């Protein structure tokens, strides 16, 4: 939901940026914040609404 | 000369110019630009052409 720039790839000999972020369609209304879950230490995937 | 007649080792000798830090020989200094894409190699082919 807020992008993040990992680090720097290289395009055609011109160092340029690299960002990880959600595809638009999975960040447009509050109800989407229900798609993301998050590996806990027990491997069990848990979701924010929790 | 005396340094010619030396194994695989170009050994020159030469007298520095009047104003060490300043514009040398009447010669020229040219720089060929990659002005786009073309990698190292393209430019090497590029250079060796001219």
């Amino acid at each position: 939901w807020g992008g993040s720039y990992v680090n720097d790839f290289i395009d055609r000999g011109r160092v340029k940026k690299v960002y990880v972020m959600s595809e638009a369609k999975y960040r447009m209304l509050p109800d989407d914040i229900g798609d993301w879950y998050v590996r806990a230490a027990d491997g069990q995937m848990v979701p924010f609404s929790a | 000369r005396a340094f010619s007649q030396i194994k695989d080792a170009m050994v020159f000798a030469f007298n520095l110019p009047a104003i060490v830090e300043l514009g040398t020989a009447t010669g020229f200094d040219f720089e060929l630009i990659d002005q786009a894409g073309l990698g190292h190699e393209k430019l090497t082919q590029a250079r060796n052409q001219l």
